[PDB]
DNA sequence: TTTTTTTTTTTTTTTTTT
């Protein structure tokens, strides 16, 4: 547990996990059954 | 759909394609549908060019008569989404349909939120089932979801949570016009990757607390109704399906007392008009609950019982009964 | 996130304490805000007002991010144990942050009770299931008794005074004094760290202060103001909200499938705006039955749970 | 109390302030708890001078936040009222609390009376025995108010029998609007001179007659709900302990076998949540009587014996057990 | 079923599909009596 | 005991106990364990 | 020097008796 764990500044202070989330979003889609 | 690239021809220069980029267009379809006007509104755009790209637009897309015969036909192949219960797939005729806003409405506890869940996860499934190979989009205003939901449907199913959780795009809008301004970036994402689904839950609710008196009841209907051609134009570009969750008041003016039910959806004459499929929810006994067909063009009005399990939305057991 | 941090390009120190006079203290306020409000604030322009928009939208996040992290990210919310077993199962570790949770029944049911037990118990450390913070009370029946508070606190051993100085207190006269009280909550939860709000009752003075069906969307609009300002409070601070609300008979038994005739007050739009929704019935002796009505994410069930002389617990043997 | 003569500042007239005394407010602090939509609506006051008043009257009487543990030390050194009973004083933590609401509630021959009656001597006593130190005001609405016991209460307690009678005042309400109007006198009563006990028996007496049928209910409830708001009001403002009697009802549904007892106290939710301590009574053998609290947000639950004497109410003898 | 039956690429694919448009749009009133 | 323990004037005679309070709101957060 | 045009858009429950 976190004191700020749904504040908003600790995706502020992570460009590293936006940058992730942006690639993650724009990744070609793909069938999710292995 | 038709790449905005494409209009790169016959002098159209790449700055222009920006200027569209940033305006909110980002396909051919897009140019196409809008009118004179808009493209007048934008910076450092001729009235020649925005002639041009018109022309270019036209004939890329086609926009003349069709035989109804061909409308039949094509409309026959559309891609129809399970909702996870034969009684209620029955009642849809196949499911929800791409390319058409579909709204539910009704007081609470009563599932929509379970059933916008549904929607979103079974989304990815492949089509021969029931799916819609795609990613989707959820737009929420009241701070509900909960992917643990997502989680323990996509293992009812069979799918894997990690690709599950990773195919699903969450948004929440604190204001109206941070709710409208969403969809611009939804319309940038879904011109890069293709998606099948976006719910917004709820249209309504923010739009009552924003608008204050009487005197701003004008603006709030007419922001609505931008909203909700958006939604449609959307829907139009991408052939996507749309499903939006409205919430329910007393109607204090006990006047008329024909109807037994004293409640009504919020969104005045707009919503009623804009949304092209109605359903209303209610709770019965248990964990089972009552949809009913309230306006549709091609479906009968009838009434249907599912339920609500750890696993989703599905047909109610012999054990409730 | 300070709204000291908006003193860039071009700022004044006079629209900051423009804004802070208008009851926005912190960026996501700002951010929050629409347009509208932020050029009915005197003295600020429209070119102002959007630098102080984009300004905000840099700061903090407003896009797109993917259910996992999400998921991951709620994986590590906070939640305060009520000191009841039973409790912290139906609700799975206890109340949740960041979210509205209403108790509603008839009276002698042990609301004001949790609401002190969670009063309490959001001092102790995060190991035992506190929150580690401030307590904020607003009383509106004058049913505050701080003798419960010590007593609850000698129960976990904690000090008793600085218990008692660590939960602040306000009374609300009327409709319009309990709206007021949320700017100055806001800034004292701005000036230092807090963890719980409780309201009891919102729906006491609405009663009286509107009267018949005329004034009817009147009250209604004003509650559903004031619960949006709740709302706005709890994702800005991150704090756990609790209210309480009463209940009434419906003389219309025409619903004769429901076998309890008693239904909370506020109607739709009280239902709409709690996020989690609990109704509480007497049993035998100190027990009591808790039930779940509304949760995004929890089944419908049911649980007991015993009052003593230090708060809310597990019911004993001795009560069976 | 801060009067209202100290509001005659910064632009204050004296006639708005004697406009405001027709209107039934006579203290500061009764100005700082009326809402901005009441004050207005009197006539002869403007928007700017209501905010005027408002804000003087917020700088005259404190409305913000404060620490828990100064709240406990201020109400550590509230007065307390003994009622004659030794185990009536155990069971209540000291006797009966000023500025709340206390309603005892029993059938008939109970002795509810009975402890009115002694209130209004016990409230004169000196503050050392557990008085007031102050006069008693009395609303009757069933005609049962009767000085013999008062003259003889006094005679217990050493006090004398004219100063006794002349610092009780009496009124009796003849209908619910009488009712209501009563305490706008008794505001002013109260404003003019030092009281520390108002007794209400019975709050229900008129309105069950008044309003009758299924169609008057809500504006009953709604009456019976703003009468206990203008008492608590008056409470706030001058910290007197009212005492309020209340009849029973026997329920003829026993579907709540649960319940051994039959009889419920009239008035429903209003009743129920605008009380702050409830009693319940009892009759048991000869003149002993069993009284209940029902509910206290800071005492258990108990029971307790109490007799009644031509004196008035007592501890049990020895002799009755 | 298909991905993108109502996208109007495939209508400006095909442009036998729009000429048997045109000419059935223009192919004279019959009753539609058997 | 007081004859104006709870009243609103007691309060406001005192400006030593309004700025005690304030200033005790306004202290840091700490545990309330010894 | 001349010489007017042209509507929009819904809110929101209360309350036991015997
Ligand atoms: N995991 C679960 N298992 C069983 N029932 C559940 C589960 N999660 C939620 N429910 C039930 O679903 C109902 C709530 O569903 P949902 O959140 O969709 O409500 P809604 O009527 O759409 O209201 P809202 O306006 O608050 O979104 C409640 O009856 C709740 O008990
Ligand atoms: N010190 C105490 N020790 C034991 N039980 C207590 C104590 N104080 C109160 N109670 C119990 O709690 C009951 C009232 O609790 P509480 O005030 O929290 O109820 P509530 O239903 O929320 O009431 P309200 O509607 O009046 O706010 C009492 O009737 C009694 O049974
Ligand atoms: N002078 C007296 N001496 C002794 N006992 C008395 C005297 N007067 C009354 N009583 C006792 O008190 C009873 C009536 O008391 P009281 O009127 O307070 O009852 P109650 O339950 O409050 O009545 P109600 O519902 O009619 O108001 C008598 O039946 C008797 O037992
Ligand atoms: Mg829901
Ligand atoms: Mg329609
Ligand atoms: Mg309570
Ligand atoms: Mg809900
Ligand atoms: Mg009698
Ligand atoms: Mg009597
Ligand atoms: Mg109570």
């Amino acid at each position: 547990r976190r004191k700020d764990a749904l504040s908003a500044q600790r995706l502020a202070k992570d460009p590293t996990r936006l940058s992730h989330i942006q690639y993650t979003l724009r990744r070609s889609f793909t069938v999710p059954i292995k | 759909f038709v790449p905005i690239e494409k209009l790169q021809v016959n002098g159209i220069t790449m700055a222009d394609v920006k200027k569209l980029r940033e305006s909110g267009l980002h396909t051919a379809e897009a140019v196409a549908y809008a009118p004179r006007k808009d493209l007048l509104e934008i910076k450092g755009i001729s009235e020649a060019k925005a002639d041009k790209l018109l022309n270019e637009a036209a004939r890329l897309v086609p926009m003349g008569f069709v035989t109804a015969a061909d409308f039949h036909m094509r409309r026959s192949e559309l891609i129809c989404l399970t909702t996870g219960s034969k009684n209620l797939d029955t009642l849809l005729g196949g499911g929800v349909e791409t390319g058409s806003i579909t709204e539910l409405f009704g007081e609470f506890r009563t599932g929509k939120s379970q059933l916008c869940h549904t929607l979103a996860v079974t989304c990815q499934i492949p089509l021969d089932i029931g799916g819609g190979e795609g990613k989707c989009l959820y737009i929420d205003t009241e701070g509900t979801f909960r992917p643990v939901r997502l989680v323990s449907i996509a293992q009812r199913f069979g799918l894997d949570p990690d690709d599950a959780l990773n195919n699903v795009a969450y948004a929440r809008a604190y204001n109206a016009d941070h709710q409208l301004r969403l969809l611009d970036a939804a319309a940038q994402m879904m011109s890069e990757s293709r998606f099948s689904l976006i719910v917004v839950d709820s249209v309504m609710a923010l739009y009552r607390t924003d608008f204050s008196g009487r005197g701003e009841l004008s603006a709030r209907q007419m922001h609505l109704a931008k909203f909700m051609r958006a939604l449609q134009r959307l829907a139009d570009q991408f052939g996507v399906a749309v499903v939006v969750t409205n919430q329910v008041v007393a109607q204090v003016d006990g006047g008329m007392a024909f109807n037994p039910d004293p409640k009504k959806p919020i969104g005045g004459n707009i919503m009623a008009h804009s949304s092209t499929t109605r359903l209303g929810f209610k709770k019965g006994k248990g964990c089972q609950r009552l949809c009913k067909v309230v306006d549709s063009p091609c479906l009968p009005e009838a009434e249907c019982v599912f339920a609500i399990y750890e696993d989703g939305v599905g047909d109610p057991r012999e054990e409730d009964e």
